[PDB]
């Protein structure tokens, strides 16, 4: 075969903008998104909850072999994994940051960051509405072109794409390396929702409510003229008017009503709530609303089925990418240790019911190792080896071991 | 509060800021020496 | 003092942009004595507003009587040439 791609990508032109930078999107329609994120209501909290459920369970880090890595990192012993814990202490916090922004938009993007001495100091998310990649014929990121905010407007820089890193959670192919914002994506879907919201709200204003129409005169009788009923209003004044206040008048007044009008506002909310959860990929339930039917058995099964895979598909592409672009150029350059170690990072799953894995536990413990029971029900693994590889309980041992 | 406009998302929204006036230079603060007077009459002895 | 409708405020009234703003893409002429109510070309001081129909969609939207084709609808600054 070949060492280089030999199929071509369909790439750069700018979307046919010009002075060529990106591929089809812009530092103003990054902000656009970034306004979709800050501007609050339930748009915001939709996405908000799909960011969490992707990434708000955690995460743990795992190292095949890892006890073969057992070193002395500074006059101490360390594995793989526990220099890496070590390393990235906070990363339940950084996945669920970078995890949300790739939702958000097309990428999260950062740096590597050293201490003054030059040991690893943090991986540092960047704002990700500020920057943007420039692109090469094969579809790979070279540099990354900057612009943001500052008291003498806006400040424009470049860099190269050597000590920055990005991931992609939204690939439009899967060689596609600058992704898509599933914002943008839903502009129209996340429009018609703010469109008939405000619909909504204003027709609750107009017609939710009654309102008294007083007429005055006799039909067919003289004239009332503004002057004249300037004077009426001041007797029938909502302002000044109390539950029950009486109304004493000749023939020729008439307090009408315009009566609420009836309309199911209920109904079109849940439809626009159906279309825009729908739209982002939600079940309708996270937005407050449940429909009928879907609520039990196998409809339910099937929903939070293809809920949990498409979280499992996100937590998969970010993992692998953040392990081969953020973890392994940290072990690379500031560890002891085997750069091209089978490190993983899995993240946790959000629904998951303990309850339920007591259960399998209960039912068929008899064959999984101690160490595989400790794994499921998320403890340590036994500190001796001998009990953590077997398959009878710890507890169990020790009561035999009492025997003995 | 009752706006009478609501306002889109993705800034298809109205053009919203006010350009600025002329600012005058301000430094009588640096360039003298400040008294912070107990009374609003009174007396530097010399 | 300074109240909405005063004079040195009408730039501030998010009102005054936004009926401004429906006076230009409502109108078909800069005649607004024919079109406006002498409240409207005072309140929003349309005079000022660069009012002419070229800002209102109707005037490249086609609307012939008898529409054989689906031409009826399409707007001329819509297509490959503009
Ligand atoms: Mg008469
Ligand atoms: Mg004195």
């Amino acid at each position: 075969a070949s060492s280089t791609p030999q199929t071509n990508v369909d790439s750069m032109g700018g979307g046919h903008s010009y002075q060529f930078n990106g591929q089809d999107l812009t530092f103003e329609d990054l902000r656009d998104i970034k306004d979709v994120r800050d501007s609050g209501g339930q748009v915001a909290q939709l996405m908000d909850y799909k960011a969490l459920l992707n990434f708000g369970e955690g995460c743990e880090i795992h190292v095949e072999g890892d006890d073969e890595t057992k070193q002395l990192v500074d006059g101490e012993p360390m594995t793989l994994s526990e220099w890496l814990e070590d390393a990235f202490p906070h990363l339940d916090l950084l996945v669920l940051d970078l995890g949300g922004d790739a939702l958000w938009y097309p990428y999260a993007v950062g740096e590597i960051q050293e201490t003054i001495t030059g040991e690893f100091k943090e991986a540092l998310p960047a704002e990700p509405w500020t920057l943007m990649p420039e692109s090469d014929a094969q579809g790979k990121v070279q540099a990354w072109h900057q612009r943001t905010k500052t008291h003498g407007g806006y400040q424009t820089q470049t860099l190269p794409a050597d000590d920055l890193w990005h991931i992609v959670i939204n690939k439009a192919s899967a060689r596609d390396e600058v992704g898509i914002s599933e914002v943008l994506r839903n502009k129209d879907e996340i429009q018609a929702f703010k469109q008939n919201e405000a619909a909504i709200n204003q027709a609750i204003e107009l017609h939710g409510f009654p309102q008294r129409h007083v007429k005055v005169g006799k039909e067919d009788g003289a004239p009332v003229r503004d002057n004249d009923l300037r004077r009426v209003r001041t007797i029938f004044d909502p302002r000044t008017t109390d539950a029950n206040t009486a109304y004493f008048t000749g023939q020729d007044v008439d307090v009408e009503t315009l009566e609420a009008h009836n309309f199911d506002y209920s109904a079109i909310h849940e439809m626009d709530m159906r279309n825009l959860t729908t739209a982002l990929g939600l079940p309708l339930e996270a937005g407050n609303v449940g429909a009928d039917g879907l609520g039990s058995g196998k409809p339910a099964e099937l929903r939070f089925a293809l809920l949990k895979l498409a979280i499992k598909a996100n937590q998969r592409s970010f993992s692998v990418q953040f392990v081969e672009r953020v973890m392994r150029p940290v072990v690379r350059d500031y560890s002891p240790f085997d750069h091209e170690a089978d490190i993983r990072l899995e993240i946790n799953d959000p629904l998951e019911d303990i309850g339920e894995v007591a259960d399998l536990i209960q039912q068929v413990g008899d064959y999984m190792t101690n160490e595989q029971v400790a794994e499921k029900l998320d403890l340590p693994a036994p500190e001796d080896d001998e009990v953590a590889d077997s398959y009878r309980s710890p507890a169990d041992m020790e009561k035999d071991e009492a025997g003995v | 509060s009752d706006p009478e406009y609501v306002d889109t998302l993705f800034r298809e929204q109205l053009l919203e800021v006010v350009m600025e006036g002329r600012e005058l230079r301000k430094v009588a603060r640096e360039a003298s020496n400040v008294i912070n007077a107990n009374t609003r009459v009174g007396d530097v002895p010399i | 003092m300074q109240l909405r409708r005063s004079p040195g405020m009408r730039p501030m009234d998010r009102d005054w942009h936004q009926e401004r703003a429906r006076a230009r893409e409502q109108a078909y002429s800069s005649d607004l004595t024919s079109q406006f109510s002498e409240s409207e070309i005072v309140k929003y001081e349309l005079d000022t507003a660069q009012i002419d129909g070229s800002d209102n969609p109707r005037t490249y939207i086609w609307n012939r009587t008898i529409d054989l084709f689906g031409m009826n609808g399409t707007d001329v600054r819509e297509l490959r040439n503009r």
